[PDB]
């Protein structure tokens, strides 16, 4: 499961 | 701006028989940026039902793709991979090889 | 053996044909299972594994629902890093991002990472610590800041020590029978004739995973390093991996050369020898 400048 | 000039390979999934059904693979590897173009050719001419990997990256961040098609081997038929790329002058071409 | 899971970005803008194309991919070891490109016609995360394909809905909404997300932030990016280089809005230019997380044989957390590239080179990037930032230059110190500011690395720990191992963890059960195995290279060599006195001596390794293998040759015990053309570890198609290494030997001293495999999958390493 993915990652939730 | 970086740029890098792909490495081109091309091969058959399995050992190449003649009158048996394969993969045709053309790995370009690395490249930087990801605008590329590439052709799989049987007899100096462009083939159709091509298909390529999801735009993926290297360790040290440049490009690669894999271009492949089904397609059976024969005795005369001959296949190569063309490819273009900002860093190359011309379109490069590289004909398989399967021995090798 | 130990495992990693990791996640790959690329954001490209397209000054003059709409928005930037954002594709994403997702590995565990060398092996895919996640895939989205803006360009698609679906507009989800979809499956490239046959283990992932029936994780269900709820997964499958909440993957393209954050993907969505981070294309959005990748846009943004591509604005601010223009300006920050003074570089003029004609241009088409590139932003790269990925992290993931490693476990070791006891699948417990090993190490994790988050770096970032403009235009093909090291912009910024997290310390094995998970606590602070290393910036490539100027312009990448002003984002360093930023992230400090907002405690942004706090929270790529927390996934990174968390969800992300978690689930790396979810999917090497799922898929046991593709993420756990070992399949030992197939292996031959090939001879063929250059000239009147030499000849092409190339091994091969076959239908190999994963990927990590060492091809080489000798002559009489002493490497040819130097003196061998190696080709890059490549995708077979089907999963798995190939790869090959010939030396030129002059006719009559094939049996001066031995080919040398290593690989995870083999009991001991293979001698190879055209004998």
């Amino acid at each position: 499961k993915i990652l939730g400048v | 701006m970086i740029q890098r000039t792909p490495k081109i390979q091309v091969y058959s999934r399995h050992p190449a028989e003649n009158g048996k059904s394969n993969f045709l693979n053309c790995y370009v590897s690395g490249f930087h940026p990801s605008d590329i173009e590439v052709d799989l050719l049987k007899n100096g001419e462009r083939i159709e039902k091509v298909e390529h990997s999801d735009l993926s990256f290297s360790k040290d961040w440049s490009f690669y793709l894999l271009y492949y098609t089904e397609f059976t081997p024969t005795e005369k038929d001959e296949y190569a991979c063309r490819v273009n790329h900002v860093t190359l002058s011309q379109p490069k071409i590289v004909k398989w090889d399967r021995d090798m | 053996g130990s495992h990693s899971m990791r996640y790959f970005f690329t954001s490209v803008s397209r000054p003059g044909r709409g928005e930037p194309r954002f594709i994403a991919v997702g590995y565990v070891d060398d092996t895919q299972f996640v895939r989205f490109d803006s360009d698609a016609a679906s507009q989800r995360m979809e499956p490239r594994a046959p283990w992932i394909e029936q994780e269900g809905p709820e997964y499958w909404d909440g993957e393209t629902r954050k993907v969505k997300a981070h294309s959005q932030t990748h846009r943004v990016d591509l604005g601010t890093l223009r300006g920050y280089y003074n570089q003029s809005e004609a241009g088409s230019h590139t932003v790269q991002r990925m992290y993931g997380c490693d476990v070791g044989s006891d699948w417990r957390f090993l190490r994790g990472y988050h770096q970032y590239a403009y235009d093909g080179k090291d912009y910024i990037a997290l310390k094995e610590d998970l606590r602070s930032w290393t910036a490539a230059d100027m312009a990448a110190q002003t984002t360093k800041h930023k992230w400090e500011a907002a405690h942004v690395a706090e929270q790529l720990r927390a996934y990174l020590e968390g969800t992300c191992v978690e689930w790396l963890r979810r999917y090497l059960e799922n898929g046991k029978e593709t993420l756990q195995r070992t399949d030992a290279p197939k292996t031959h060599m090939t001879h063929h004739a250059v000239s009147d006195h030499e000849a092409t001596l190339r091994c091969w390794a076959l239908s190999f995973y994963p990927a990590e293998i060492t091809l080489t040759w000798q002559r009489d015990g002493e490497d040819q390093t130097q003196d061998t053309e190696l080709v890059e570890t490549r995708p077979a198609g089907d999963g798995t991996f190939q790869k090959w290494a010939a030396v030129v030997v002059p006719s009559g001293q094939e049996q001066r050369y031995t080919c040398h495999v290593q690989h995870e999958g083999l009991p001991k390493p293979l001698t190879l020898r055209w004998e």
